[PDB]
């Protein structure tokens, strides 16, 4: 099962420097080559460049020549995307992506770097349960979940039961508050049935914080 | 000898006309009695990528070992110390066109040793020069090479 | 560098309905062109190369066609799963670029809201401030209002909304409303009530609780 694994988002001041991370899995990783490509949302998809991990060899869009460096770890399996001088035009997300030697576009695609560029601090969501009651209940259904206040840059994500519950999760798009930081929700509908007998566990990651909750969501 | 221009093919004709690799017969499936036919191609001269790690790669026709071998020699001899190189031979992954020469062991891609996309023109003059009945320099990474079927010559 | 325009930017299609995407390169690509489908939140997926092959596992619905500067992408039935951003992208020239994707929404039914609401808890109270969410689960289409009541008085200021992507199985929406009161305010009332409007519904459906 071939996989790209990519480094956590990043927090980076306007100015400096950021290195991101792409790890292959499933494959020889020596044998292929790895590309990078940056998405915004105004300039879609965009090619940075490539290397070629068995002949060392970088190839660079001009339009990212000045910016970025291309490096690997052969005995790591792990290639290294480094953006200098970061502005805000660098605020975005950066995907490794492998070729498979039939041209230069891309099979495996690893899950994404969000970069913000930014000079506030981070800072860590409290979370708080939105508990199932009798306000929350529906043709037999509950609904639960947790809400994740006060954080900053994005993201967030959630799991509930560390991934074990994905059916009928709604994790809603962070909002911006006046006070800059982000909040968002995640809830989940459940019978109301099993209420007593099953455990709900948001998991909670804020990764510029190194923030890792979990919270036990039950009836009041 | 000069090099193949990138999307040239050799002879300027599509591949499964007559004057070229001729008619797909049909796919050869692992299962199949035609799937005898194909023996592996184990030539100490040149690299099989054999990423899939099943050896699909060796797997060939007659006149495509004869016409591959003969490559084999020629890229040894223009670049010393370099070899050719396949990275598809008979497929099973469904990595190609729907009715690809592939699927029957009649076609290869091939690249030299060293994966140096500056020598890949050159190399598909090669192997139009080591009888290869279909040349076509068909992406960025590779050669595609194709022959006629045994029951045509 | 060679230019990509995709059109149309934005397609709302029913299940069953034909999807016609066209990609025009500034240049002759031969046929060095890909399709990519990129879901909510998920990484492009390779689907069509050198214009017209079907990589492996996708399905027959998808096709493209074209050489040179005309390409086509086609989905014959569309499902409800289909909902994504498609690019195209060309490797003839150097460097390669992409399109500049065409988002593929679904149409279907009215589907009214379940609708759920939440007092702040202890843990958050204890902390000076009071959030109370409103839950509006599973709906079609996204238009829906929300209005908060405190004590009957109608709120305006004091909350903030956010929809999600649209379901890749139901083609609904959902979407939660926050208040933000301060605990000293939130203790002030009785009464929060979330007040739902949609086209599903036949009157508007309230949820409220009685702090305490
Ligand atoms: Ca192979
Ligand atoms: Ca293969
Ligand atoms: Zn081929």
């Amino acid at each position: 099962q071939v996989q790209l694994q990519q480094s956590g988002p990043e927090l980076v001041r306007p100015g400096v420097s950021v290195k991101i991370s792409c790890k292959g899995s499933g494959y020889t990783f020596i044998d292929e080559a790895l590309h990078w490509v940056k998405q915004s949302h105004a300039e879609s998809l965009e090619w940075i460049g490539v290397i070629r991990p068995y002949s060392g060899e970088t190839n660079y869009n001009q339009k990212f020549k000045d910016k970025a460096t291309m490096t690997v770890d052969i005995s790591s399996s792990t290639a290294y995307l480094e953006l200098a001088r970061l502005t805000s035009e660098d605020s975005a997300i950066y995907y490794c992506a492998r070729d498979w030697e039939r041209g230069d576009f891309f099979d495996y695609w690893g899950q994404g770097t969000l970069v913000t560029v930014s000079s506030a601090s981070t800072k860590g969501p409290s979370v708080f349960p939105l508990a199932p009651s009798s306000k929350s209940t529906s043709g037999g259904t509950a609904a639960l979940g947790c809400l994740v206040k006060d954080y900053f840059p994005e993201p967030v994500t959630v799991s509930w039961n560390s991934g074990a519950l994905t059916s009928g999760v709604h994790t809603f798009p962070a909002v911006l508050q006046s006070s800059g930081l982000y909040s968002l929700s995640s809830v989940v509908t459940v019978p109301s049935s099993s209420l007593g007998t099953q455990t709900y566990i948001c998991n909670v990651n804020h990764k510029p914080s190194n923030t890792k909750v979990d919270k036990k969501v039950e009836p009041k | 000898l000069t090099p193949l221009a990138y999307k040239q093919f050799i002879p300027n004709v599509a591949e499964k006309t007559l004057g070229a690799s001729g008619r797909y017969e049909g796919k050869i499936s692992r299962n199949s009695e035609r799937f005898k036919e194909l023996t592996p191609n184990y030539n100490p001269d040149i690299i099989f990528k054999d990423e899939e790690n099943t050896g699909a790669d060796r797997l060939m026709t007659q006149r495509c070992k004869d016409k591959l071998n003969a490559l084999a020699i020629s890229v040894m001899n223009q670049w010393p110390g370099v070899k050719l190189r396949v990275t598809e031979g008979w497929d099973e992954d469904g990595h190609h066109s729907e009715e690809s020469l592939h699927y029957e062991g009649r076609a290869v891609d091939i690249t030299t040793s060293d994966r140096d996309r500056s020598k890949y023109g050159m190399l598909a003059r090669l192997a139009v020069e080591a009888g290869f009945d279909w040349v076509y320099y068909e992406s960025k990474a590779h050669i595609h090479c194709s022959v006629k079927a045994e029951n045509s010559v | 560098d060679i230019v990509m325009t995709q059109t149309p930017k934005f397609l709302l299609v029913s299940a069953g309905d034909k999807v016609t995407i066209t990609c025009k390169a500034s240049q002759s690509v031969s046929n060095d062109l890909t399709w990519y489908q990129q879901k909510p939140g998920q990484s492009p997926k390779l689907l069509i190369y050198y214009a017209s092959n079907r990589y492996t596992g996708v399905p027959d619905r998808f096709t493209g066609s074209g050489y040179g500067t005309d390409f086509t992408f086609t989905i014959s039935t569309v499902q409800a799963e289909d909902l994504a951003v498609y690019f195209c992208q060309q490797d003839y020239g150097s460097p390669p670029t992409f399109g500049g994707g065409t988002k593929v929404e679904i149409k279907r039914t009215v589907a009214a809201p379940s609708v759920f609401i939440f007092p702040p808890s202890d843990e958050q109270l204890k902390s000076g401030t009071a959030s109370v969410v409103c839950l509006l689960n599973n709906f079609y289409p996204r238009e829906a209002k929300v209005q908060w009541k405190v004590d009957n008085a109608l709120q305006s200021g004091n909350s903030q909304e956010s929809v999600t992507e649209q379901d890749s199985k139901d083609s609904t929406y959902s979407l939660s409303s926050t208040l933000t009161l301060s605990k000293a305010d939130y203790e002030k009332h009785k009464v929060y009530a979330c007040e739902v409007t949609h086209q599903g519904l036949s009157s508007p459906v309230t949820k409220s609780f009685n702090r305490g």
